[PDB]
């Protein structure tokens, strides 16, 4: 997991937590909390959702002000 | 260690393609025709390859650096690696005859024979997407340049083209597949994207990113194959090019394919739409042989279309999730390959006719009736008549299909096979009853050709009483995986 | 053995194509063959014992 | 800013194999499209190197330019070959 | 970094795990100077056969007995080697029970 | 702005598959060679802007300008400042990799390169040399010499 | 912006690079050259100039503008922004790009199409052969010098051109590759045509060589293009080999060491080396040319990568 | 029983959860042994390393239980569990609930495997109820090279017994037989009480239970004390046809080991009253109070002593008890791992009238009060039956006696750790919970799990020597060599105490 400016990448941690629980891992559905805080950390979709909503309230309550 | 089986034809290509450069550019040899002199050597340097290959089975997986970060060997791509060389092999041994007709100068087409065969052996044993696609686009590049190698001639440089379109697409399609599972994965090795595709469902588990590639991954290798969904401008390519190269893009590099298409998709893909896509593309593929053997009449165009309804045949397997299915198509692999190798060594065996029609291939009942014999044989082994090895291996793969459940694709094989049963007994008829077309009289083969005859015919015959072998070493290779 | 036997039968009908008639020196090679059909049955034999362990492997692996 | 330097690469090989879709008649094009959409999956594979911050994206970029460079000589090679003398 | 460690491993008892060069080399059976030496005939013998036709007898010989050293050399390593190491038949542990 | 100026490699894009002229179909080409270059200088990857410029812009439309002109067709980041004491550049961080671990998927675009070597030469060597400057070729006993015409 | 002050001062100094090779490619042959127009010709590249400039078109023909009326000023830009990475001292260089080696390699690789099109756009297919020529010779001693600057690059850590210059503290890359500065120069004069190596130039060819439609500006724009790649061409056998802008460190109290004008002296070195050796020798033909760039030059250059990459690994000495 | 699923549709998805390691097939690994018997290469089975005694040795060749513990087998008309040493208690007791059957007594911690325990003196609270190594009819123990023999505690009761007791270094148990008793109800209680005023009333708990279980905590005059009582069978209202209903009084169903995770649910729910012991919390305010005192010691944390009283005073408020199966219902030792190392005083017959039942009580809890460097975590106070002939049929005669089982545990996790290792060490070896200074001539039974005379590296001498004076381990020793010329099975620890 080496990354752009190496220094370890970025979501190798996250792989290797992922990949530490799937040594014997009972099933992936088990550790898919690894996989998805994995994912997250690839494409911050996460975050993204999250500010999605945030500017989406944010924005509602500013459409809601700028149209009365 | 670990890459010597692959070192070795590496070494060995280069050996001779040193060897043929400096011998054909030579005033003192008289700028002599090496192919020929560098087959031979080539047929022996796949031999030394199965044999180094073959006694390091158990040493093939020496070290962690080579299977976790670039290709990994396991007893699955042993067997069919093993049976990867002796098809490469046996197509070689009918080539030879076509060399010595043709003025055929090319030393380096078969140091391309034996690249090909590094790349194929490098492809059955990839484990990572960057490896598998640098391995097929190898494989592949050797290809494009033997269906180029009659320049004089533009119908097989034309051929070329169309397979060089459909070979780069092909590549460059799998290529865009790869970059997509790479974005989502983070890694490009098979085994770390077992681990994050491991059951994923893209109906239970959401996976977009994933599923983005591998709709390319999948579509890449189907034209590869040949496969209908994506037959394209495929079949044109054999009958333009002359039989023997034909043969060799006809067995060879589909088995590589169909080796590597077991190992990159059920392995490290698990959702609902792989096995689907294949199950469309058999019932195409084998009403689309079926119905083109009717409408084909080259003999040629014939036999690839015949090919392509056995492809069919071999790509229920795969869509069957039952490891007795995926073996069932292993069974097919090799049957269809050694009739395939049969079926080409037949026409290979007319070389004096020049490119004709089937009537005219009849008429060998009075002459040459041991070869009418045993082109019945050839055209029944496809066909699927319970006697020849064929059959067994189709009646394996319907066993299993019904097992796996698959009664629909199960019924239109059979229904598939009835219907080219009904050309190859009208065939059969033309051979021996009716359409002579003036008595034609044929000429003598090496005895290469008529042992690759002699040791399939037999054995499609004999397979009935001793059919034991053949299925156990094919359900091991599935096991593997 | 058996093997022995087939290489005899496809040393014959071979050259059948070229009309060559019966057999000549290179055809008597069913020492050759008989060794094949010996090495069939033992790598069955292996094979077995690896199919069984493949399916002991696969279940020692699914646990 | 992730899917803007992705989807244009995604529309950039869909004009790729869009060309080469509509232009199989005259094959410098494909061989145009051909190299076009094996940009569009190697910038995406420079992207998502970037976006993911690791570096097997940019090797495996680097191996997809030096054999698209072998394609593309082999590709032209071919179609040269193809308009005999 | 590198291992030597292997799948399927010492299913034989292991003389010297990793051997070095010029030792596993050193441990060639006169069953692998049989086999190094049979490979090189087969390879030479195919190699000024194949070349009768194209009058490079010489030459060809040479090369198919180059394709020989190398191909019947690494066939001869991968034999003491699978048997140094835990992989092969390996009835040479006497060189170690007596050395 | 230069950032959204990729729709100038997008338009360009869109015009190569679209051209019946073939010149300005390698222009759009190299044009869009330039702005996936330019792209790629945004994202900081400076070794592959450069060579998309040479091995595209210098190398490969230098081959289809040869198939033109000849064969017409007609605020809260938190920088760690840690790694950055020794900034990488992108060579480096590309050497540490492709020749020591990834190593045979840099041997394995050898082969490929070696390929197109062998399949540059065998194609386009066009009856130029020893494929066919051996000699004409010539046997005077089978020969009939004015025996048979 | 200060790319005045770089392309302003090489455009003084290619105009006086013709005089300086017409000078010093005289001296050579017993005779001084421009020496009227000027106290000593100093002005000739002016009068030189002023004359192109008042020339008469043969023909107007200001319809074909986009064609051929911006190639020139396409391989003369790239000519001159090959020139930005290029240190004149320590913190000299315009943009210290930490890629500068792999850039200057990409311009030469646009030069290239600089030179292809110029040459199309001539309908001419003497020139435009003449052209094509021209353009796989430049590419042809472009993997030798690709290869050389491998070397270089290898004793060095870095592409950084003031890194390349400040690897040399110790000792030039002159002094230990000697035979790598000979094929650098070697090649660095076939890669432009300006060499024993000018067929393509060779007196008469390379007139009707480049355009059919003069008009005075497109041969001046060429020629001052080829003086400026010269120039760069030779601000390159001086930042790598020779010590960019180092002195020979022996510290004099005479000296107060500028680091331009050692970088200047250098370059002026090799310029006078350009003319000398241009003097001097024969041309070779474009067909002993290109069989010398890969069957003498290549074979060369891989030894070298191999032997300073060996003599380097051995020793631990990267 | 089964995998977790397999994806690839063969084994190369692979589910084993503890020992994770991986373990090779039983003849496979049979042929490890007899190849390390014929290397003479030390082989342990996987050790969790919950217990601070190494059974098995990270050095030592380590050997994958997970097929051992899939596979269990029960049979209730002879109410005995056969099944391989390899599956944890906890498992082993379910299976044994769902064939509707109970054990007796169960091990601290469910985590570990049965096996190992058996291995490690295995006991379970009771005064009146036989130990978990009298509970055990039969065993299999691996031949030094290939194959097991099976053995029985009637055929070879000094064999068994010598085995159990060597702590796994004269043999490993290839699988192992318990007897079941009949189906019984057990109640948890939990409840802190003063440490003087438990001690006055462990009589009456003994009389009253016959199971007594004692937490200390240092700083603190409230102990929290576990006591858990077997309810009678049909208890208050009769069995009836309804088969939850009306026995729900007499059997509930209850949560076991519901805290496998330590977070847990901050939501209030149902009776939502607090507690640290039943469940892991039941409010967000007493999750707060938890992770405090965690941080701090309770020498220098005031809110854990009112939070004992406080918790015991919720269970009040809560059910006023919990009743649930005997499997269902029992105590288990945290997840995380804490040094323990103490020795346990023998209540023995003809010591009974010498040293009262109050006065063993009393003299121990006062050493734990006295004792120079507190120990933070809760020292738990247990009492076992001895190894009764009539319990498991044996041809050994064992007098009847009871023992009492004291251990001190303190935070192996600490900031600078292993600084507190050394010292608490040190206090044990010294200060007046000494295993050898003042306990030799006690001849107080050091636990088998627990480390002996810590630290080891200060005196050897004791494990050697010392113990084979305390007790007739001589024969043991003997036996040790003799059961494994090549000592494959070889544990460092085991060597110490068994030469
Ligand atoms: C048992 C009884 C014996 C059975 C046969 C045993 C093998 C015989 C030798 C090898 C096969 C040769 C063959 O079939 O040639 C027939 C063929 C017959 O032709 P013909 O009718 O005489 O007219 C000339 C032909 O035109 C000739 O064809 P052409 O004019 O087109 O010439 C082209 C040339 C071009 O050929 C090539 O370049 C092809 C080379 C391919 C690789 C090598 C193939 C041979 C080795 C096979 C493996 C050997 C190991 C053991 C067997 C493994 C399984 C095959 O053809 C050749 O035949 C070249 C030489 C072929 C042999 C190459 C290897 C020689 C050394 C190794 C021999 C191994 C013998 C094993 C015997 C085992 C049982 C005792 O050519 C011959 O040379 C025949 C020779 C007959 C006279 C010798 C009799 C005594 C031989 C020794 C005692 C008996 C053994
Ligand atoms: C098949 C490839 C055979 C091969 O390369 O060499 C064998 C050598 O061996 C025997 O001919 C000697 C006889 C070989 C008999 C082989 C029988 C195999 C039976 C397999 C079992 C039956 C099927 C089981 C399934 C055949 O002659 P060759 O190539 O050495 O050399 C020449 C030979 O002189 C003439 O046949 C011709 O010049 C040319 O065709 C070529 O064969």
């Amino acid at each position: 997991g080496w990354g752009i400016t190496g220094n370890k990448g970025r979501c190798y941690d996250f792989w290797m937590d992922f990949s530490e629980c799937m040594s014997h891992c009972r099933e992936p559905k088990d550790c898919t909390l690894l996989r998805e805080d994995y994912l997250e950390c690839l494409h911050h979709s996460k975050e993204f959702q999250r500010r999605n909503r945030i500017y989406k309230e944010e924005q509602r309550k500013l459409r809601a002000a700028s149209r009365k | 260690l670990a890459v010597f089986p692959e070192i070795f034809i590496i070494n060995a290509t280069f050996i001779l393609l040193i060897h043929g450069v400096v011998f054909s550019t030579s005033k003192k040899y008289d700028y002599p025709p090496l192919a020929s002199n560098v087959g031979w050597l080539g047929l022996l340097s796949v031999l030394i390859t199965l044999l180094l290959l073959a006694a390091g089975a158990p040493l093939l997986t020496i070290a962690h650096l080579f299977w976790n970060n670039l290709f990994r060997r396991d007893n699955f791509t042993y067997f069919c690696q093993i049976f990867l060389l002796l098809s490469t092999a046996g197509t070689i041994s009918m080539c030879f005859d076509f060399f010595d007709q043709e003025r055929f100068d090319a030393f380096e087409f078969i140091v391309l024979i034996l690249l090909s065969t590094c790349g194929m052996l490098f492809m059955i044993s990839a484990y990572d997407l960057i490896a598998m696609y640098l391995a097929i686009e190898l494989q592949s590049l050797c290809f494009y340049v033997i269906a180029a190698s009659k320049r004089k001639s533009e119908f097989s440089t034309e051929a070329g083209l169309k397979y060089l379109i459909l070979g780069a697409f092909s590549s460059g399609i799998l290529l865009f597949g790869c970059s997509m599972i790479y974005g989502s994965t983070g890694a490009t090795h098979f085994d770390q994207l077992a681990k994050i595709l491991t059951g994923y469902e893209i109906t239970g588990a959401r996976s977009s990113g994933i599923f983005m590639g591998i709709l390319f991954i999948a579509v890449g290798f189907l034209f590869k194959i040949t496969a209908v969904p994506f037959h394209m401008w495929a079949p044109d390519i054999y009958e333009g090019s002359p039989t023997p190269v034909t043969a060799f893009l006809s067995i060879a590099p589909k088995i590589s394919i169909f080796a590597n298409i077991l190992r990159v998709f059920i392995y490290g893909s698990y959702g609902a739409t792989l096995q689907q896509i294949f199950f469309f593309c058999s019932i195409a593929s084998m009403i689309l042989g079926a119905l083109a053997a009717m409408a084909q009449t080259k003999v040629k165009r014939l036999l690839a279309y015949s090919s392509i309804g056995h492809v069919g045949y071999i790509c229920i397997g795969f869509s069957c999730g039952t490891i007795e299915g995926i073996q069932s198509l292993l069974i097919g692999i090799f049957i269809y390959a050694l009739m395939t190798m049969d079926a080409f060594a037949i026409v290979l065996a007319l070389r004096q006719t020049r490119v004709k029609y089937i009537a005219d291939l009849g008429a060998l009942a009075k002459t040459n009736p041991i070869l009418a014999i045993t082109f019945s044989i050839t055209m029944f082994s496809y066909a699927g008549i319970p006697p020849l090895a064929g059959f067994c291996s189709k009646f394996y793969l319907f066993f299993a299909a019904l097992g796996c459940g698959a009664y629909f694709l199960a019924l239109v094989g059979v229904v598939t096979s009835v219907i080219g049963c009904f050309y190859y007994i009208r065939l059969v008829k033309r051979m021996f009853f009716d359409t002579p077309r003036t008595w034609i009289l044929y000429e003598p083969m090496d005895r290469n050709k008529s042992l690759l005859l002699a040791m399939t015919s037999f054995f499609i015959t004999l397979f009935l009483l001793y059919p034991s072998p053949l299925f156990s070493v094919t359900h091991q290779m599935a096991l593997s995986l | 053995m058996v093997g022995a036997l087939l290489g005899l039968g496809t040393q014959m009908y071979s050259n059948a194509l070229r009309k060559l008639p019966y057999m000549r020196h290179p055809w008597e090679h069913v020492v050759g063959m008989g060794l094949g059909a010996v090495f069939a049955n033992q790598l069955v034999k292996w094979d077995v014992k690896l199919k069984e362990d493949l399916d002991v492997m696969l279940a020692k692996a699914r646990a | 800013d992730l899917i803007k330097y992705f989807t244009f690469s995604m529309i950039i090989f869909i004009l790729g194999i869009w060309g080469i879709l509509l232009n199989r008649r005259n094959i410098l094009i494909m061989l145009m499209s051909i190299e076009l959409m094996l940009l569009a999956v190697n910038s995406n594979f420079l992207v998502f190197s970037v976006s993911l911050d690791d570096m097997m994206g940019q090797v495996f970029a680097l191996l997809v330019l030096t054999v698209a460079a072998a394609e593309s000589a082999i590709g032209l090679a071919i179609f040269v070959i193809t308009f005999r003398v | 970094n590198t291992d030597i460690t292997a799948l399927e491993k010492a299913q034989y008892p292991v003389v010297d795990r990793n051997p070095a060069f010029t030792k596993v080399v050193g441990n060639f059976s006169t069953l692998d100077y049989l086999r190094f030496s049979t490979i090189t005939g087969i390879s030479v013998t195919v190699g000024y056969l194949s070349g009768i036709k194209p009058g490079i007898k010489g030459p060809s010989m040479v090369t198919g007995g180059l394709i020989g050293l190398m191909g019947g050399f690494m066939y001869a390593y991968q034999n003491s080697a699978g048997r140094l190491m835990g992989f092969f038949p390996n009835d040479g542990e006497v060189a170690s029970y007596q050395k | 702005i230069l950032s959204v100026l990729s729709s100038l490699a997008l338009v360009s894009g869109l015009m190569v598959v679209r051209a019946k002229n073939p010149v300005h179909s390698v222009l759009f080409f190299i044009l869009v060679f330039c702005d996936t270059s330019g792209l790629l200088l945004l994202l900081g990857l400076d070794f592959f802007a450069m060579i998309f410029l040479v091995v595209y812009i210098g190398a490969i439309a230098v081959l289809f300008l040869f198939v033109v002109m000849m064969f017409h067709i007609q605020s809260l980041r938190y920088t760690v400042y840690a790694g950055k004491v020794r900034s990488w550049t992108n060579l480096e961080t590309l050497g540490n990799l492709l020749y020591t671990y990834y190593f045979v998927w840099f041997l394995v675009p050898s082969l490929i390169l070696l390929v197109a070597m062998i399949g540059a030469i065998v194609l386009t060597m066009h009856r130029t040399t020893k494929v066919k400057r051996q000699d004409v070729f010539r046997r005077n006993a089978i020969d009939f010499r004015r025996t048979i015409m | 912006a200060e790319i005045l002050g770089i392309i302003l001062p090489l455009l003084l100094g290619v105009a006086f690079l013709v005089l300086a090779e017409r000078k010093v490619m005289a001296f050579v042959q017993r005779r001084k050259g421009p020496d009227v127009v000027g106290s000593f010709g100093l002005l000739q590249p002016l009068a030189d100039g002023l004359k192109l400039i008042l020339k008469e078109p043969i023909s107007p023909s200001s319809a074909n503008f986009f064609l051929f009326r911006m190639a020139p000023v396409a391989t003369f830009m790239l000519s001159l922004v090959a020139w930005a990475v290029v240190p004149f001292d320590y913190g000299m260089v315009l943009s210290d790009l930490n890629i500068g080696l792999l850039y200057l390699f990409a311009i030469s690789s646009l030069g290239v199409y600089g030179i292809i099109i110029a040459g199309w756009s001539s309908n001419s297919k003497y020139a435009f052969l003449g052209a094509l020529r021209s353009a796989a010779q430049m590419v042809s001693y472009e993997v030798s010098i690709g290869l050389i600057l491998i070397t270089v690059l290898i004793c060095v850590g870095s592409c950084n051109l003031s890194e390349i210059v400040m690897a040399q503290k110790q000792i030039w890359f002159g002094i230990p590759l000697f035979p790598v500065l000979v094929m650098f120069f070697i090649s660095c004069l076939a890669e432009t045509n300006r060499a024993p190596f000018d067929l393509p130039e060779a007196e008469a060819e390379l007139v009707a060589g480049y355009n059919v439609e003069y008009s005075s500006m497109g041969f001046a724009l060429f020629f001052l293009g080829e003086y400026a790649n010269m120039i760069l061409m030779s601000g390159l056998c001086t930042l790598f080999f020779l010590g960019g802008w180092l002195p020979i460190l022996d510290l004099p109290i005479f000296k107060k060491i500028p680091g331009s004008i050692w970088f200047s002296i250098k370059v002026l070195f090799f310029l006078f080396l350009y003319i000398w050796v241009r003097a001097a020798f024969p041309r070779y033909r474009y067909d002993q040319l290109m069989g010398l760039g890969w069957k003498v030059f290549l074979p060369l250059s891989l030894a070298w990568v191999v032997s300073v990459s060996g003599l380097l690994v051995t020793f631990q000495w990267l | 029983e089964d995998l977790h699923t397999v994806s690839n549709w063969s084994g190369t998805h692979e589910v084993q959860t503890r020992n994770f390691n991986q373990p090779e097939n039983l003849a496979d690994l049979e042929a490890l042994v007899k190849e390390s018997h014929e290397k003479k290469l030390r082989i342990r089975p996987v050790g969790s390393g919950l217990s601070p005694n190494g059974i098995g040795l990270s050095r030592s060749g380590m050997v994958n239980l997970a097929l051992m513990d899939k596979v269990l087998e029960v049979d209730k008309e002879k109410k005995r569990v056969t099944v391989q040493a390899g599956i944890r208690v906890q498992q082993l007791v379910d299976a044994i609930k769902d064939y509707g059957l109970t054990l007796q007594n169960f091990a601290s911690i469910r985590e570990q495997q049965i096996g190992g325990i058996i291995q490690v003196g295995a006991h379970g609270t009771g005064a009146r109820l036989p130990p978990i190594d009298e509970q055990v009819i039969s065993m299999k123990l691996v031949t030094p090279a290939k194959g097991t023999i099976e053995l029985s505690r009637e055929k070879d009761p000094e064999l068994f017994h010598l085995a159990r007791c060597g702590l796994g270094g004269l043999g490993v148990v290839a699988e192992v037989t318990l007897q079941c008793v009949a189906r019984h109800e057990l109640v948890e209680h939990t409840y802190v009480s003063n440490l003087q005023e438990i001690k006055k009333n462990h009589k009456k708990l003994l009389s009253a239970n016959k199971h007594v279980k004692y937490l200390y905590i240092p700083y603190t005059d409230t102990v929290v004390v576990v006591t858990c009582n077997p309810v009678s069978k049909w208890s208050g209202p009769p069995k009836d046809k309804p088969k939850y209903t009306t026995d729900e009084a007499v059997q509930h169903v209850r949560d076991l080991y519901r805290e496998s995770i330590v977070k847990y649910r901050v939501q209030d729910s149902g009776k939502k009253s607090p507690d640290s012991s039943e469940p892991d919390i039941q409010e967000l305010s007493f999750t707060e109070l938890r992770d405090k005192l965690l941080a701090l010691d309770p020498l220098n944390d005031v809110h854990v002593a009112k939070v004992n009283q406080a918790e015991a005073e919720f269970w009040k408020k809560s059910e006023g008890y919990r009743v649930g199966w005997s499997d269902e219902i029992l105590g288990f030792d945290c997840g995380g791992q804490q040094w323990v190392s103490e020795s346990c005083f023998p209540a023995g017959t003809l010591a009974n009238p010498s040293m009262k039942d109050l006065e063993y009580i009393e003299e121990l809890k006062k050493l734990i009060e006295k004792e120079a460097i507190p120990a933070p975590a809760p020292i738990e106070q247990r009492w076992t039956a001895r190894s009764k002939s009539p319990i498991s049929p044996a041809f050994s005669t064992s007098e009847d006696d009871i023992f009492s089982w004291v251990g001190i545990i303190m935070y192996l996790p600490t900031a600078d750790p292993r600084q507190r290792k050394d010292i608490t060490d040190e206090f044990f070896h010294y200060r007046h919970l000494t295993q050898k200074q003042l306990w030799d001539q006690f001849s107080a039974y050091e636990h088998w799990a627990k480390i002996e005379i810590p630290k080891d590296k200060e005196e050897l001498e004791a494990l050697q020597a010392r113990i084979r004076k305390r007790f007739p381990v001589d024969a043991y020793n003997k036996a040790r060599r003799e059961l494994d010329p090549n000592r494959i099975l070889s544990n460092n620890m085991v060597e110490k105490l068994f030469p």
